[PDB]
């Protein structure tokens, strides 16, 4: 029943007696369910060391995955450039997932297409479906450019891309002018990041690489900033208010910050903003390139030293105050403009932050997962708060990445109780948090579940989350937040000191019990 | 006005190539309830339109994320590379009750996560071992289910001969099921390989089982995936009225209850798209007859309470209405609160393969105009039964694209859009109130009595919202 | 007992069995302490609508009052002039505690002096205090400007500053021609609200008051800002932000954003940045004089309209959707600048969150107290975003701003179930939260006594506070936020919303038993 | 060197307007421990120069925010206008076990909030009204006390008829307390004043009663506010020592314990400077002896803990020497693990009246030197037991001001900097570590063993934290 001025959604609704009544025989009557007894017992088991090795004995099974498909990271690069639509070759299911998975993390459009290839395409290969998907989606939705990825179904059977689309234009279903970089992505290899990576050295060589005759590095006296899979909107932003600040010029390549935030004024704006076709062809122009994220640039990398002839220099993701330092002084040295005033003071307001708030963080114990130049950024940072990051799990990481974290890690007193993980899904995490317990985990929301499974166990064995990452769905607009910089810094401390010290007000709220430490001022 | 609907077509079709705009005619209509077969209005169920934006996922989605997904107590295994098991995890609300990791499985993504050498060399053998792992760090699961991805079938794999060997060798329930997203041209072949993959591999288990009584009253819920809570509050009702609902299928539900469903002495159906197939065998195979029903709403959860009681005796009658009289006065007290406040509003819709019509009785019940609606993977049947359901001279879309859609917003001016995850973001921009009218926008149940005032409630905050008065900055 | 290892801090180390059996025998032994029956009784009662009206017929106690004393708003008022010292004419206790208010909201250092009065100043008065005080500041800590206010003791016994202020250049303590405003703030009328704007109003009239013959309105192209009481950096930022994107010409007069955020980089600064005293010699060339914070500057407002003759604008504080487009238009107007494209997109992303999260925060139920233009800025917003403020306290409000709150309650549906209270203080509130429970109260620090209550009477009576006002000093960092503007719009937006989503997910955290809600996606 | 502090001393005063620097050089010394009374290097307890910015507080703090408020069970009435009572609203850790708001209010602000027709018209009247809504709304208060703000005196009420005709009327214990902020020179008066009220008003309340079961162990802990815990992590000490600690003054203190106290035979005195004045009376009114200890690292706690025992018999000093063999093994590690990460470093020292002396040996058990320590309101008598504890040459600053402490510090360079909240930040943004040493830094206890491992763990976080290396950016 309801009571009709105050109505109850399903939590709390189906607490009510009769609802809790109808369950209960639904479960005694029909369910065959295991007694409660039991249930306990295997609960319990999965919280042991006993659990966690057989756990990491897996060869076969994943289970609650940190990574998705390499053709999101493609869209997603696809995006940000400008008035072009990314189009996946392939199975339209794959297009339905990209969309929804991005809509839900940055509650905006994502326009994206696929050619809708069905067991036909499957026998006879897809070269119908590019030659009217091209045609269909131009006259359609009027793109500038589109952007063409490939679903797994297109790889596994051998699609020519480049053949196809050649064939598109030499029949005339779009005009030979028109711009349609592609790039193969199949999602057996990699992950996300990897796709942005192949996505956008496609886009590169498309604009570039039959024209090196006429280009002189340096000419436009401009950087080059590509940021890989980024989907912070404070990210793209701090990065274009430093360099300004500096009076820096560049070329921010595949820049969706415009689309993924249009105003609600009353219009559906399907593009907005994002790198120029333009800035493409001048790229190899510039002075040099800068990868804000090189663990997943390696391709990009290869084709801008290789092609463009730039001396892209090691920089780390600009996470945390060191790797920050050394991304201004770098750019200083290429643009030659001095650090000015400005950033000098933002950076002594952050360490400001690290002094105020050091004794709240110190020997604080963290669980963490991410692609792999968040993940080290965040690991970096830690340590320069005092933190000791003791379970680092990456996915998508590979043994090069862990080597380069390890050393990282040796580096700092900090370091000294911290394991780096590849390889290793969300249930390997699992068993660490509840063998080995940290305060908190900083995660996406998929480290809901863990949390949740740790208050099971007990209040005083629950691992709280932290959300910071990709995806994040059960909270609104933290999409718009930094982990970048002394602005993304500040905002990561800001929210680890007040998580720490939101948990010690819960934990001594109990009045004549704990509440003895419940202080006003901390 | 009719002819000002079919003019809008064919504006909205200038835009297309040849080819495609030919297609896309057929599959847009202006209503006419008087007509006797759908499919000499508007065509479906046909391949989309390529680089149009449809709005359409895949069969897998049909069958791992749509009918076995839901199943509680077993583990089912997203089988290929990593992607489609993880867009898909707990991004439907197929509600449950259960200890998850422990005994239910529901919101997990288990993959087989295939990596380059598994492509070129085949994955069955890491499934078998897979399999084994499974059965060791979940020794309570009850049943594991092979979802195949795209690459399954297109590199030969054998998951079948897998699951009996592995089957046989654990004593084990394992399913294989072909649902590989380039199968079908929507989620629609996949609730039909999943209900096929249900009658080959569970449901005939306990055809010599005796050991199960079954009473005149005992029924199933067909096709209700529990949507926030949906079948729950269905459920309740049936057995108010003195009905024992033996199994849900699949929202809330087991493979035990399953496995007993064929004991039952009516089969419900609320959503005829995912499970006609099923019902129309277990009709064929054990004489069980099966009836369409619809909670949506006062107006029609009435009628069928009533309909479905009529196949019982004059006690379950006589349950039906004292059922019926005692919700009476709260579906009042909601109409009289929230029709004033949505009295005359026009809504358009487009979703699956059921709701596109089966709420709109709810919204009528509020007063509330269908001016149109639309269905991205239905069949002539179900049009057949939206033509009748929707008033004359409202416009219908079959797999809209993108484009149409908004085009088709844009002129006739809703004031209200039910639609889907992807086209909420659009219309919002464009200040134009929007439901989700599949994840109900993360409320709900909107099923039966108690759905109904959520659903008001629901409709009301959104539409009313003082949100909608701002988009234009004073200054213009 | 500790092990060195795990060396545990209060919490929880005083809930070892050994500590708490001595905790026990001190109790029993010698503490003579009321039953826990008779404790639990009396709380129970404390929670009742009997208690309640008993509790609202205080005529002479105050508990727990929500607000602070007059020269606490002149001490920070006078912070926002470069180079200037706060002196308190009166007792040192007072300065003492002034500046460790603002040492713990800020985590900054906060400069104030003395001049000691004494039981020797109240036989005779505090004159000798001035003229020693003025010169050793002057001396010892060399500010270009030192603003004069008063404790009670000074206002009680009656000191003349202007007499002792003049005798001490008369009598050669500081020079003629160093400038030393000063303003009565007798603690025990109005608040620190009336602090800031007696000071202010008397910073004012020593720049201006004999010198108006020269000056005409608008000779300057400026306009004048006047802040108020403001314990927010982002909103001195956020103002001076949107004028300058709006190429308005602008003098925001006590401005002590930089005084109050000086980075950590081996040197203290005593001073930094400010309103100098030639803007507020300048001040009466203005256009006109906008007033963020009407309400506490009335006699601020009498003085810039009766001597500088500005027509100061009707507006409410800047905060919300619709006063943030009022202040615009407004500024715009008196400017001649429009409303930069840059200004109108940023309102479309405030009005596009709301059209993302008006789902969760439809009729969401909230207590709130504070300064009376924050609390009625924070009316307007909610009712903005359809949530329903039913307890509004503001402990320091008038009649007349009671009944403007009355208006605006009356012009929404969703102020249909709102009481204004003034005078009314946090034990007050505390009943009101117990007898008619909110979802959520805003508030400061003091609120968190609040919520531990409502939980000592069940999980299901908890009363969450969500800390927006002054002071906050248990978590850090905060006062960096930002309330006023567009970007305050979005920041509070954001916390309210996921405010919501973490406390649903605390009571959906339950494995089987409420988890059924637990949603991955909001 | 001692040449080199004299000139520091002398250049630091050259700012000084003539009538200042005479004043402040009286209040600056060059320890010499070898003198047997410091009032020939440096005088205290004095007025502030004004307009020096002096970190003293008042004498409400120092009755009010200091000794009265702790007392749990009573409810304390800042009276006066609205500052004093809220500034002073738990800002002081003084722990204590209760249900606050019921049987206990130490953290809550009670005020009279006077506004002018109360300065005008005189406070006594609501001063009535307002303790009868208290014991209306906190019926389970066991006492009254009437905190005096600054204009009590001023306008001359009379606190003590209402005190006197009140505290008849109602039979409960209401103490008029003239803390108000003029008076005196610092929080020490406060002290007195408060000590004086105590003695005036509830010590002798118990004077006819020989019901107490006394013991031959009975003791109380004198003049620990239980800052963080510090009275319980002594008071566990003592018991386990085989003594009964009957009261605890002032922290988590209940007014029974205080009533109980001259039944106590040993009163064991932590804080001199608060409470030696009700130390001295009780001695003499009651005969009860009394000395100091010190719970300030192991050090300094062995040395207490058997020069209390040996005021007992042989059963008290065995079971003493049992404490310190069982505590030995935790201390020695703690030593271990910190006393390596800060041997050598140096640290300057400035709070209020007993800890600028008593914390020196903690921080020799872990090899750092105080090679700078000064009070706020300190008397002679304090600076007398100072220089003992000082090394020879180290510098004494009484009521210093902002501007010589800075000056101080930027000479002398510590490596850490132990003062209060008024100070912190200013010494971070110079970049030298900081410790709060009344708060605790919101850490601790730091009193006893248990305390001690809490100390060295929050020295070795600040004085290494890497935060303290980054201060100068790599481009200047
Ligand atoms: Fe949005
Ligand atoms: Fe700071
Ligand atoms: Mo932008
Ligand atoms: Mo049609
Ligand atoms: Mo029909
Ligand atoms: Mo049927
Ligand atoms: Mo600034
Ligand atoms: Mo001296
Ligand atoms: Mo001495
Ligand atoms: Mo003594
Ligand atoms: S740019
Ligand atoms: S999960
Ligand atoms: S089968
Ligand atoms: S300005
Ligand atoms: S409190
Ligand atoms: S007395």
């Amino acid at each position: 029943s309801q009571q009709v001025d105050k109505i109850k959604a399903s939590y709390p609704l189906f607490l009510d007696q009769d609802y809790k009544d109808m369950l209960a025989k639904k479960r005694d009557g029909f369910e065959e369910k295991y007694p409660q007894d039991k249930i306990d017992e295997v609960f319990q088991w999965t919280t042991t060391k006993e659990y966690q090795e057989l756990n990491f004995q897996r060869e076969a099974l994943t289970v609650n995955p940190a990574k998705a498909c390499q053709p999101l990271g493609a869209v997603l690069c696809a995006l940000g450039f400008e008035k072009t639509m990314p189009y996946v070759h392939g199975s339209q299911g794959c297009v339905a997932y990209f969309r929804s998975y991005f809509n839900r993390h940055f509650r905006e459009p994502v326009s994206c297409v696929s050619d809708s290839m069905t067991e036909d395409a499957a026998v006879f290969g897809g070269q119908q479906n590019m030659k009217d998907g091209l045609q269909n989606c131009k006259a359609t939705y009027k793109p500038d450019m589109i952007a063409v990825s490939t679903t797994c179904m297109a790889e596994v059977i051998g699609d020519d891309l480049n053949a196809f689309i050649n064939n598109s234009k030499k029949e005339g279903f779009i005009p030979d002018e028109f711009p349609v970089p592609f790039a193969h992505t199949p999602s057996f290899v990699g992950s996300h990041v990897t796709g942005w990576d192949n996505m956008f050295e496609g886009i590169a060589r498309y604009f570039t690489l039959k024209s090196m005759d006429d280009k002189v590095v340096g000419s436009n006296k401009k950087i080059n900033i590509v940021p890989g899979f980024e989907t912070y909107l404070g990210n793209f932003r701090v990065i274009k208010r430093m360099l300004s600040e500096m009076g820096v010029g560049y070329s921010l390549l595949s820049d969706p910050e415009e689309v993924l935030d249009t105003p609600a004024d009353g219009q559906f704006r399907m593009y907005a903003g994002g790198t120029t076709q333009e800035e493409m062809k001048d790229a190899p122009n510039a002075l040099n390139t800068v990868l804000l994220q090189p663990w997943h640039l390696e391709k990009t990398k290869k084709f801008v030293e290789g092609t463009w002839k730039h001396e892209v220099p090691k920089l780390n993701i600009p996470m945390g105050l060191d790797w920050t330092d050394e991304f201004l002084m770098k750019v200083s040295e290429i643009s030659g403009q001095p650090i000015p005033a400005s950033l000098t003071k933002e950076r002594g307001r952050l360490v400001d932050m690290m002094t105020d708030s050091h004794t709240w963080l110190h020997g604080k114990r963290f669980a963490l997962w991410g692609d792999p130049d968040f993940v080290m950024g965040l690991v970096k940072f830690l340590l320069e708060l005092g933190c000791e990051p003791v379970h680092i799990l990456c996915h998508n990481g590979n043994k090069r990445w862990k080597k380069a974290v390890d050393a990282i890690l040796a580096a700092s007193p900090y370091g000294k109780n911290a394991t780096v993980y590849i390889g290793k899904d969300l249930w390997h995490l699992r068993s660490l948090v509840f063998t080995d317990k940290p305060d908190f985990m900083i995660g996406n929301s998929y480290g809901k579940f863990i949390q949740r499974d740790t208050l099971h166990k007990g209040k005083e064995f629950e691992v709280p989350l932290i959300r910071i990452g990709f995806p994040i769905f059960d909270r609104h607009h933290l999409h718009r937040s930094t982990t970048l910089g002394y602005e993304g810094a500040m905002q990561i401390l800001t929210t680890l000191v007040n998580s720490i010290l939101e948990r010690l007000d819960e934990e001594t709220r109990g009045m004549q019990a704990t509440d003895y430490n419940h202080d006003l001022v901390r | 006005s009719r002819e000002e609907v079919e003019s809008l077509i064919q504006e909205v079709l200038e835009v297309y190539p040849e080819k495609a705009r030919k297609d896309r005619n057929k599959h847009l209509a202006v209503n006419d309830p008087a007509v006797t077969q759908s499919k000499k209005c508007i065509i479906s169920n046909k391949k989309s339109q390529p680089g149009l934006m449809t709005i359409r996922g895949c069969a897998y989605a049909g069958s791992k994320g749509v009918v076995w997904g839901p199943i509680k107590d077993m583990i089912h295994i997203s089988h290929g590379p990593v992607g489609c098991g993880q867009y898909s995890r707990a991004g439907r609300r197929n509600y449950y009750i259960g200890t998850t990791g422990v005994n239910a499985f529901v919101t997990m993504n288990f993959t087989s996560d295939f990596q380059e050498k598994d492509i070129v060399f085949g994955g069955d053998k890491k499934l078998a071992k897979l399999i084994d792992e499974v059965e060791t760090l979940f020794p309570l699961n009850k049943g594991i289910s092979v979802q195949s991805e795209c690459p399954i079938g297109l590199i030969g794999d054998d998951i079948e001969s897998v699951s009996k060997v592995k089957g046989a060798e654990l004593s084990k329930t394992i399913v294989p099921v072909r649902c590989e997203g380039f199968r079908g041209v929507s989620q629609s072949l996949g609730h039909h390989i999943a209900n096929d993959a249900v009658r080959d591999w569970v449901l005939g288990k306990r055809d010599e089982d005796t050991t199960f009584a079954s009473t005149p009253y005992d029924v199933a819920i067909i096709g209700d995936y529990n949507i926030g809570g949906d079948a729950w509050s269905s459920r309740i009702l049936l057995e108010e009225m003195g009905l024992r609902c033996v199994a849900q299928w699949s929202g809330d539900g087991s493979i035990s209850e399953i496995e007993l469903t064929p004991k039952v002495k009516l089969n419900l159906v609320h959503c005829y798209r995912s499970m006609n197939y099923i019902s129309r065998h277990m009709e064929e195979k054990y004489g069980i007859p099966w009836m369409e029903y619809n909670f949506f709403g006062p107006t029609k959860t009435i009628e069928s309470l009533r309909a479905i009681a009529a196949k019982f005796d004059e006690s379950i009658q006589k349950k039906c209405e004292e059922v019926i009289a005692k919700y009476k006065p709260e579906w009042e007290a909601v109409v009289a609160k929230y029709r004033p406040r949505l009295e005359g509003k026009r809504v358009m819709l487009y979703i699956g393969g059921l709701r596109p019509r089966h709420v709109i009785g709810a919204y009528e019940d509020l007063g509330m105009e269908v001016v149109g609606t639309g269905y991205e993977f239905a069949h002539n049947d179900d049009y057949d039964r939206t033509m009748k359901e929707m008033g004359d001279s409202t416009l219908l879309y079959d797999d809209v694209t993108g484009y149409e859609f908004e085009e088709f917003v844009k002129r006739i001016k809703p004031d209200l859009i039910g639609s889907g995850i992807k086209e909420k973001f659009i219309f919002q921009k464009m200040g134009i109130p929007f439901r989700e009218m599949h994840s109900w926008d993360y409320s709900g149940p909107y099923h039966g009595f108690d759905g109904f005032a959520i659903f008001a409630r629901d409709m009301d905050m959104t539409l009313n919202n003082p949100c909608w008065k701002k988009l234009q900055a004073p200054w213009e």
